[PDB]
């Protein structure tokens, strides 16, 4: 489902990996978000204008 | 300002569209790390491929 | 180190509340930054006028 | 105009104290709960208390 056999022999490391990933996640969508929001802020007050 | 409303309209697709591919592969990545330790928390070592 | 002697017997529950609890983290910390950027914008504009 | 800048200051405060507190807060429970789904993800049900 992700890797296709990709060490499951062990993976403990991959784990880790994930967590990365994880954390990686959260900056990727408060930015992200934050971006569009700031802009509807501001495309409201464009309109407004 | 129309015009900056067409260029905030830019701007608000393609920040939608990346924050929801990002999100949709890491909550994948998320879910597929949760399956890991939550089927095989070093549960291998229990199954210890005896 | 949570807690003090909290539930150990059959903590999923303990589990699911955190998760919970971490979706109201997003969903705080958004409400937060629009609110407060928003204001921000009000602010800009009183500066102005 | 300026006791509207007043209250939006200390809106503002208000505010920046709410998001700290909360995220603070929420983030040490995401640590408790990462302990637990890695330490403890039901590793407690194969120790089972048998």
């Amino acid at each position: 489902r992700q890797g296709r056999q990709y060490q499951a022999e062990d993976l403990e490391a991959l784990q880790n990996e994930l967590e990365a990933r994880q954390e990686a996640l959260s900056l990727s969508v408060n930015e992200g978000g934050e971006r569009r929001m700031e802009m509807r802020q501001e495309l409201e007050q464009l309109k407004q204008k | 300002l129309r015009q900056r409303h067409t260029e905030l309209e830019r701007e608000v697709s393609r920040f939608e569209d990346q924050t929801q591919q990002q999100r949709q592969q890491y909550a994948q990545a998320k879910e597929s790390l949760t399956t890991l330790n939550r089927l095989i928390p070093q549960v291998t070592l229990l199954l210890d491929e005896t």
